[PDB]
């Protein structure tokens, strides 16, 4: 749902933000704003007018804020990318929930129009962290899981594709992969 | 400190601003002249009537002090140890850390500062709230430095009548400055259904903004049209004028009021004073900025 | 994950990358950005260090770490330079104030008593015929500050998803909005209820 | 004594020649920016600082190369009047370049200079050790097309590959704390371009008097705000009084300096200190200590990320941190009256009181010639003989030359 | 014992589904100096606090020393049973209210 859709698009029709858009038109390489981080909110759904738009803040509590709160003008059309909670050379894996949802989120940008995976994306917000940190290109070549009821697969193939895509086997599931 | 001359005695009393030369004639004062620190020369362009030299710590030297130390000395016979103040205090000079031995120096029963007031006069406390956690922190920091500096290890002296010195806490001061008959009254700017509002709330800060700025000034200027009263107060020095051509900028009309004045009606009064933040009365149809609240630079 | 630059040597790519092809990056802060920046270069530098040093990896064969580097945080520079050349502009948004910068016609909202005086400050306005809105997280506080704000002679009503503000009447409104916005060009205020509540 | 002196002052009238023959390009009159950043002064000037203003302005219009020291301790108007000198020059198409010693004078001096000229289009950046070759490379030694007009850096500054495109002003900062292998740069660069040095070490009245026509120099001695002097405790080495003490500062969120001299156990000092105040964030710096480590330890201390510094003499009297206002010195009797004056100064110079603590152990008695020393600095003529010291060092900064087997 | 004392004792037995729970990320292996400082300096960026353990309270001053010589710039206190109970409410306050970083 969109509750402050309507809201948000009222406070667009100021000339100030309707001034970003006209600049963010053109694409200009310099363009730098200046405003209250109350702000944040109106000045990323400006910028959404045009097309898709990254935002990045600084630690993953502002980007979980302003993905929450842009989620109230945009819904599914919002969607974070998450921080890693281990360094990359840590001798700690990151987290299974983190890990998919970026995962998930490369996959929806690969695939703007698929509805199995949700939404268009027009705003993607991320911290910092995953702004900074380098990826493997091939992480969206590989396939995930689908099933659907009604889909003819092979029972132990997609056993041999789920740990593949290091799901842990269990007799007994109790926590996520 | 003061000096001893013949006929002529030197004294800097600790409120003064200068030091004053006193030259007697026979056994009364003949004239008397402020000279300077530097040169140790008379500046004849201050004139003195009289000068009032106060204590320059909280007590006086007296005989009772001086063998009420020496029978504290009986009792603990470098420079920071106790016997050696006593010592000192035994032939009647003044040390360092003495302001801690009253309740033994000289026993009497304190009084606080509210009963030095005149009769009636009340006492008014700025956000009492605050009050009672810098009371808490005071009270704890005092008693750390009076176990810290008066332990049984610091000496090689009963604590508890060292603690009629301390401070007394919040309570106790309240009940104190009723009892002397001085009200208690208090103002605060967090909410209460039991108190008295005021028709004034604070004026806008710029916050380092050009549109807050501006905005402001619109702001006085719809006000003067108005028929209202406006003043910008700046406590700075040769920044008046910038804040008449930053109004002027803002097809404002503004001058510099001559000190004392208070503001015309319809115009824009820019007067120097020290004034820390901006207020809003519109019940005087009144409205006060300040130079900090247009930069945001405390002074 | 910590060696993969080593059991799967590929050459690292960026977020931008992934991004559609005209999709610009805003930046909030940009200062704390690089600030966060240096630090994490910093504690993951560090954590390299301590976690594969000489002394913890077992003898008589050094890990690489020079290679391990490849899948280390880039630089704020590098990852502007990387976005832009790519196709998707940096765009900057601050809150401290820079002349070559474009300023916002819009103020932050004043809440930090302060309570009634945003409530006589909403009734002014409301009385201006100017529009405003209120937006609190539960639908529950919603209906408390209808008549919280109608204890003081100011009309309050609910707002539907999605509707705009009447042009002369309050509104709370359940909305995940965390602090509010004034705009003097369209005449409009929003308070929310982090910002009015204490908490 | 003459033979030797007679070296020092041939060296210095060849110096005042070469300067007044050679030639100059000079600067032209005031700029109107220029009075307006007069007016964004938050304080009031002294009638030194005003003077030393017209001298500073005087040989800088004159064609003569300037070659002028600033005298006077800190706190005073001594830096102003190099941003108006660097203003004044940027205004007249010329650049302006700032070398210190430390990088944490780089950093200071940077956000005085910054904050002074905002509000004008004064392009101003800083090159020091604690900075990317991003920002380094490109945006400070990329100094070729004339894009920033006045920096203020390091000996980084010194190295081979940096240009000045018309720079016309040079300022340099206690001079006498830069490296042999580098002083001998910036008093090369001295007939070339008009310079400016600052210093707060005092010459005595009778050198200043005698240098007169060879060295030109302008000291200032009127205060803006008069100092109020800090409370000195002198005693024994007690720990529930340091902890008070320490705590005071941290209550009023403030830093504090603790003196420990002996670097061999200064580690067992800050343990001890940490032990006694849990909640206060205790580093340690040194001589000893590599250059890196020191420049990122205390530029943490002035940053305010830590609360008490446990550092040698020498480091503590070399750091103005205005928001250290507690000195705790243990073993006061292991040091000359002089190096506690200097300790003590650098605390409490602001409008918020400091607080000294000298501290003789307690588990040995004091000797014959500690126990006077220290009663002395409890008083408020036995320091005269000490504070003579502290003209001596300035006389071999303006001087050129220790002559240490002369002076004795 | 729930249904048991249902009668008698009456229960609202409210639990974090395991659905819901972000687990804590466990690290296992050898002691590591640099290790346990990187950790507890990642810990103390974001402006957390951590927990150090150890129950010989009779070496537990040596302990906290050596967390200090870990990371210098924390402050570092212990708290234990055999404490007076003032000192300890003390200390543990203090540490709610972030006056102490590692405990």
């Amino acid at each position: 749902q969109t509750p402050i859709a309507g809201l948000v698009e009222l406070a667009l029709s100021d000339p100030s933000l309707q001034d970003v858009i006209r600049r963010a038109a053109d694409r200009p390489a310099d363009l730098a704003l200046v405003g209250p981080a109350s702000a944040r909110v109106l000045v990323a759904a400006a910028l959404a007018q045009n097309g898709p738009l990254l935002v990045v803040a600084a630690t993953g509590r502002e980007a979980d804020e302003l993905t929450a709160e842009l989620r109230g003008v945009f819904g599914d059309s919002v969607a974070l990318f998450p921080s890693w909670e281990t360094l990359p050379h840590e001798r700690l894996s990151p987290g299974v929930e983190t890990v998919g949802a970026r995962l998930m989120l490369l996959r929806r940008l690969a695939r703007p129009d698929d509805e199995t995976l949700g939404a268009p994306l027009r705003v993607v917000v991320t911290t910092t962290r995953s702004l900074l940190q380098p990826m493997a290109p091939d992480l969206v070549d590989i396939e995930p899981v689908t099933l659907s009821v009604g889909a003819e697969m092979e029972f132990e193939d997609v056993v041999a594709r789920l740990v593949d895509l290091s799901y842990t086997r269990v007799d007994m599931v109790g926590k996520r992969g | 400190e003061f000096a001893v001359r013949g006929g002529i005695l030197d004294v800097f009393p600790p409120t003064a601003e200068h030091p004053v030369r006193v030259e007697f004639w026979g056994d009364e004062i003949s004239e008397m002249r402020a000279f300077a620190i530097a040169d140790q020369r008379s500046i004849p362009e201050v004139p003195v009537q009289t000068v009032v030299a106060v204590p320059c710590r909280e007590l006086l030297m007296t005989d009772d002090v001086r063998e009420r130390a020496a029978a504290l000395a009986a009792e603990h016979p470098v420079p920071g140890t106790v016997p050696d103040m006593l010592a000192k205090l035994a032939e009647g000079i003044p040390v360092d850390g003495m302001e801690a031995l009253l309740p033994l120096l000289h026993p009497i029963e304190p009084t606080t500062l509210t009963r030095h007031l005149p009769e009636g006069a009340p006492v008014l406390v700025c956000d009492p709230e605050k009050v009672r956690t810098r009371a808490a922190d005071l009270i704890k920091t005092g008693r750390e430095f009076l176990e810290a500096s008066w332990s049984t290890a610091a000496v090689g002296i009963d604590l508890e009548a060292l603690g009629a010195s301390g401070f007394v806490t919040f309570e106790e001061a309240r009940e104190a400055a009723r009892e002397g008959g001085h009200p208690w009254w208090t103002l605060s700017q967090l909410s209460d259904e039991s108190a008295v509002e005021l028709d004034i709330r604070s004026a806008p800060s710029a916050r380092g903004s050009q549109h807050n700025l501006e905005e402001i000034f619109a702001m006085l200027r719809a006000h003067v049209a108005t028929g209202g009263y406006a003043a910008v107060v700046t406590p700075g020095i040769g920044t008046a004028h910038r804040v008449v051509e930053q109004l002027g900028e803002a097809d404002t009309a503004a001058t510099i009021l001559e000190p004392g004045t208070a503001p015309k009606a319809g115009v824009v009064g820019v007067l120097k004073g020290p004034l820390c933040s901006g207020v809003v009365l519109p019940g005087a149809n009144l409205v006060i900025i300040t130079e900090t609240d247009l930069t945001g630079n405390r002074v | 994950e910590a060696l993969l630059p080593l059991l799967h040597p590929i050459e690292p790519t960026t977020l931008t990358r992934h991004l559609p092809e005209g999709a610009p990056v805003l930046v909030c802060d940009p200062e704390k950005v690089r600030t966060r920046a240096a630090d994490l270069i910093k504690t993951g530098r560090e954590f390299l260090e301590a976690s594969w040093s000489t002394a913890a990896v077992g003898g008589d064969a050094p890990i690489d770490l020079e290679a391990l580097g490849a899948s280390g945080f880039v630089t704020f520079e590098e990852a502007r330079e990387a976005a832009r050349e790519g196709g998707h502009p940096w765009w900057t948004l601050s809150q401290l104030s820079d002349e070559s910068a474009v300023e916002l016609d819009i103020r932050s909202a004043p809440s930090a008593h302060n309570l009634e005086e945003i409530f006589a400050m909403l009734r002014a306005h409301v009385a201006t015929g100017g529009y405003a809105a209120v937006v609190t997280p539960g639908i529950g506080t919603a209906h408390r500050v209808v008549e919280q704000l109608g204890e003081a002679d100011t009309a309050a009503t609910i707002l539907e998803p999605g509707t705009a503000p009447k042009a002369g009447v309050v509104g709370v409104l359940k909305g995940p909005l965390c602090s509010g916005v004034v705009l003097p060009g369209a005449n409009l205020v929003i308070i929310t209820e982090t910002d009015l509540t204490g908490n | 004594a003459r033979r030797a002196v007679r070296e020092i002052a041939s060296e210095l009238v060849a110096l005042y020649a070469k300067r007044q023959s050679a030639p100059g390009h000079a600067f032209g009159p005031d700029t109107p920016w220029q009075a307006e950043m007069e007016d964004a002064f938050g304080f009031t000037e002294t009638i030194d600082q005003l003077t030393a203003i017209q001298e500073v302005k005087s040989d800088m219009e004159k064609p003569v190369p300037m070659d002028r020291v600033i005298c006077g301790d800190v706190g005073y108007g001594k830096t102003e009047i190099a941003v108006r000198a660097a203003f004044k020059a940027v205004q007249d198409g010329k650049q302006v370049a700032v070398l210190v010693p430390t990088t944490l004078l780089a950093d200071q001096h940077l956000q005085t200079f910054t904050n002074r000229m905002a509000g004008f289009p004064v392009t101003v950046k800083g090159l020091s050790r604690f900075t990317d070759p991003a920002e380094s490379r490109a945006v400070i030694e990329g100094l070729k097309d004339g894009s920033v007009d006045v920096v203020i850096g390091t000996h980084r500054l010194l190295q081979t590959g940096v240009t000045w495109k018309d720079l016309g002003l040079i300022i340099v900062d206690e001079e006498q704390r830069f490296g042999v292998e580098h002083k001998e740069h910036i008093k090369s660069m001295r007939t070339h371009v008009d310079v400016l040095t600052m210093s707060a070490t005092p010459i005595p009245r009778t050198l200043e008097m005698s240098l007169a026509g060879i060295r030109e120099m302008s000291t200032i001695l009127t205060p803006p705000e008069e100092r109020y002097p800090v409370l000195t405790y002198v005693g024994p080495h007690d720990d529930k009084q340091v902890a008070a003490a320490l705590r005071r500062e941290l209550l009023r969120d403030g830093q504090a300096f603790y003196i420990h001299n002996r670097v061999r156990t200064i580690d067992e000092a800050a343990a001890r200190v940490r032990q006694l105040v849990p909640e206060a964030r205790v580093v340690v710096a040194h001589g000893q200590m590599n250059e890196e480590t020191l420049e990122k330890t205390v530029e943490g201390f002035w940053n305010r990320e830590y609360d008490i510094l446990v550092c040698t003499t020498i480091v503590e009297t070399g750091l103005d941190i205005s928001n250290a206002n507690t000195l705790i010195v243990e073993r006061a009797d292991t040091f000359g009256l002089s190096q506690l004056h200097q300790l003590r100064g650098r605390v409490g110079r602001s409008r918020e009181r400091g607080y000294a603590y000298f501290l003789y152990p307690p588990n040995k008695p004091l000797t014959e010639t500690a126990y006077d020393r220290l009663a002395t600095i409890a008083q408020n003529a036995g320091m005269a003989v000490a504070m003579k010291d502290l003209e001596i060092r300035g006389a071999g900064n303006v001087l050129g030359a220790e002559q240490s087997g002369h002076v004795a």
